Parts: structure tokens; sequence; C-alpha cells
């Protein structure tokens, strides 16, 4: 037994979201809405097809049609966006979760990227190892490139970088590390992280 | 009112058997109100519901998992357990356990999930355990921006996730920057933590932070002094 | 008498 969702809806704040679930068996078992953010464990915000638990937005509301039942939020909040599950149950007593919906509220404000780049540290060095550390943080949306020079000329061997992920305040987070020998740290004049995001860049330098 | 907590994350290897168990506080194991609920998550994949044990045996599994796992109560400890066998990458996931109560005489439920821990994170892999090497983030005039100025730690080549930081034992919580980790191209984590605080606070307050890296059983306080 | 999914699934 298989409770089908959609994969993703991709949704503008303020517009109307719509998240189905169906399966054969909805005439006959209830379908709980779960929410979840961050790979928590999930929050109830629709029971019993259509009712709203105590401390739930009232934006958020649920309907039945047999065989497929709606999660609707009205007015959508930057906070709405989210993963979200049905829960039902078959006729023969297993709890069933749909496969989840992806709720994208594109079009929040824009943030422009917060740039710091850490040199190797003295503890580092002297254990023969050297790391350059851009940390970009409080961006959005997380769409970024980032790119690493040695002095003025581009470098890519050595580098790292993270896909960036929505942190606790909805803003995206990335980093960027460049190992190097230490002679190779202290030989050049600087090394540099480039952030661009959205057409524009940032750029933060260190030298030894 | 119960509170869960699973049992700490880390390694398996494939083919063996996967065991994790629940510490339940607040009320008895043995009372049969409780449902006990395993829940997993492969990471960016959809939860799972695993089954439910009750204290008389009745049970509640999965069909696609029952003849794998085997749910189960340690009286003395005031715990349920979780068993699985003959793991694959497959397994790896998130595993949460949780309850769910009946009261005799009730007859409107609303939360099929009454209480719930927050997960551990099971990885199938026939790698090696690494603990991290940490390093500090000096703040110096560099890493200084106005009124505030940049610590952190580096959390260097672990495996596996997860790694968790605080600073000074969790007392400081204003200013702590979240990173996700970097997955290298040698099999190894490093991820970065970070704090702002006041330029003028560096000569006088110690920063310390916390990092945690329970699958290798190792904890790490590293003074993080200016430069 | 109900049990679990009774109270939670069954219509």
């Amino acid at each position: 037994y298989e409770l089908t969702q959609p994969p993703s809806v991709s949704v503008s704040p303020g517009q109307m979201a719509r998240i189905t679930c169906s399966g054969e068996a909805l005439p006959k078992k209830y379908a709980y809405w779960y929410q979840q953010k961050g790979g928590q464990f999930p929050v109830l915000v629709i029971y019993k097809d259509t009712e709203r638990p105590s401390g739930i937005p009232e934006r958020f509301s649920g309907s039945s049609s047999g065989t497929i039942v709606t999660l609707t939020i009205s007015g959508v909040q930057p906070e709405d966006e989210a993963d979200y599950y049905c829960l039902s149950a078959d006729t023969s007593g297993t709890w069933v979760f749909g496969g989840g919906t992806k709720l994208t509220v594109l079009g929040q404000p824009k943030a422009a990227p917060s740039v710091t780049l850490f040199p190797p540290s003295s503890e580092e060095l002297q254990a023969n190892k050297a790391t350059l550390v851009c940390l970009i943080s409080d961006f959005y949306p997380g769409a970024v490139t980032v790119a690493w020079k040695a002095d003025s000329s581009p470098v890519k061997a050595g580098v790292e970088t993270t896909t960036p992920s929505k942190q606790s305040n909805n803003k995206y987070a990335a980093s960027s590390y460049l190992s190097l020998t230490p002679e190779q740290w202290k030989s050049h004049r600087s090394y540099s992280c480039q952030v661009t995001h959205e057409g524009s860049t940032v750029e933060k330098t260190v030298a030894p | 009112q119960v509170q869960l907590q699973e049992s700490g994350p880390g390694l398996v290897q494939p083919s063996q058997t996967l065991t994790l168990t629940c510490t339940v506080s607040g009320d008895s194991i043995s009372n049969e109100d409780y449902h006990w609920t395993w829940i997993r998550q492969h990471p960016g994949k959809g939860l799972e519901w695993m089954g439910y044990l009750q204290y008389s045996g009745n049970t509640n599994y999965n069909p696609s998992l029952k003849s794998r796992m085997t749910i189960s109560v340690d009286t003395s400890k005031n715990q349920f357990s979780l068993r699985l066998n003959s793991v694959t990458a497959a397994d790896t996931a998130v595993y949460f356990c949780a309850t769910s109560i009946v009261l005799t005489g009730m007859s409107n439920k609303i939360q099929p999930f009454d209480y719930w821990g927050q997960g551990t994170l099971v990885t199938v892999s026939s790698a090696s355990t690494k603990g991290p090497s940490v390093f500090p983030l000096a703040p110096s005039s560099k890493s200084t921006s106005g009124g505030t100025a940049a610590l952190g730690c580096l959390v260097k080549d672990y495996f596996p996730e997860p790694v968790t930081v605080s600073w000074n034992s969790g007392a400081l919580t204003s200013g702590v920057h979240t990173f996700p980790a970097v997955l290298q191209s040698s099999g190894l984590y490093s991820l970065s933590s970070v704090v702002t605080v006041p330029s003028s606070s560096l000569g006088t307050q110690t920063y310390i932070c916390n990092v945690n890296h329970k699958p290798s059983n190792t904890k790490v306080d590293k003074r993080v002094e200016p430069k | 008498r109900s049990f679990i999914e009774d109270l939670l699934f069954n219509k």
C-alpha cells in the first residue's frame, strides 16, 4: 500500500498551496498531515482529514474527496517552507507515510552573504598541514559560486566546497576549504576566496 | 508525557545487525497504554514507519521489514530497542523512537505520535571510524568587524556523521553560526563552527568549543584564544 | 472496544 504525493510544490509567498495525497483506502481510513523542518521529527498540522490541532495556525486546512485528501495552506508564509507527509493506514493496520512533498516558498527577500576567511592555524601548521576556511552565511537564495585565488592566479586544486543548505534562521550557509602544504601557504603573497551571489562578488583575502 | 532518547549514532558494517535503544523517562516501559514505536528516514528521502511493540507482546511491524526487525523491551533499564538484521546501505537512516498512547476508555485520539525522540543517525558502511582533529579559528583584527569579532573551531577529517559543536558548554547561544559539513574526496568530513562575540570580551572572556563525535566516542574541548 | 488503529484510522 502506497500513499502518493506530488514530489514538489513551488509557490511564491502569499499564493495558495495545495498538497494532495491519494490512496485507495482513504475512503475508509483517516489521513494525517505532518510538517518536517530540518530533518527533525515531524509536527502534526491536520488530523483526521479536516481537523486542525491546537496551536496550529488557522491558515492550515484540510479536505477529503474519497481517494484523494488535500492539505491547503492559505496565505503561505516563508516559515511554511517545509516537507509535508500524509499518514494513514492500509486495511491490514499497517501505518503508512506518503512519499512526502517539498514545499518551496520561492521569492523571499534576498540577503547578501556574510563572508569570513580564516588562515591556517599555528597548531595546524606546526602539525605540517594547512587549511584555509572560507565561511559563507545568511544569504538567500541558495545558489552561490565560490572561487579561490593564489595571489592573483586562480586555483582549483585542493578545494572542497559544501552544497549550501538553509540554517535555523531560514537563511543559507556554505563553506569552502582550501588545503595546502605549510610551505605553499608561506610562499605565496596572499590567498583569496571569491563568493559570487546573484551576479555580485565578495572577495576576502589573507596573507602569511 | 514521557521523554525518549535514542542511543548514540554511529557505524554498522554491511550484513551485520543494527541495534538501537530508546531510554524512556517519566513513566514505566511496562505500561500497556504505550505503543513503543520506531521510525526511520534515509537522508534526502521520506519517512518510514517501522512498527510498534506493546509490553504484552503485541506487535505491528511494517510488512516489508517484518522478517528483518525485532522491537524488544528491557524492563530493568526502562528501555525499548530496535534490532535490524543483515543491514545494507539501504538501512542508513536517522532512526527516531516515538510512542503512541491509548488510555482505557478514550474514544477520541488526536496524535498518532504523542511523544518522540529527535533521532539518531546510523551509517551502514564498511569503512572505519575516524575521530576529528580540532583546530582553533583564532580571532584577530582580520576576523573582527566593527563591534563584533568572529572566532571558531575547525573540525577536520572525521567519519561518519554526525558532529555537534557547542560553545562554553552550551552557555553561549547567541551568535553561534552553524555550517553544513563538507564531504571530501578522501571519504572524510570536515565542518566549522563560528561564534561572533563582542570584540572587547576577547581579553577577559574564555571561549571554548565543545566538539562531540559520538561515532568515535570522542569529545574535544578546544580553547580558542585571540591572536 | 477500540484499538489504536480503530481510534486513529477507521472511519
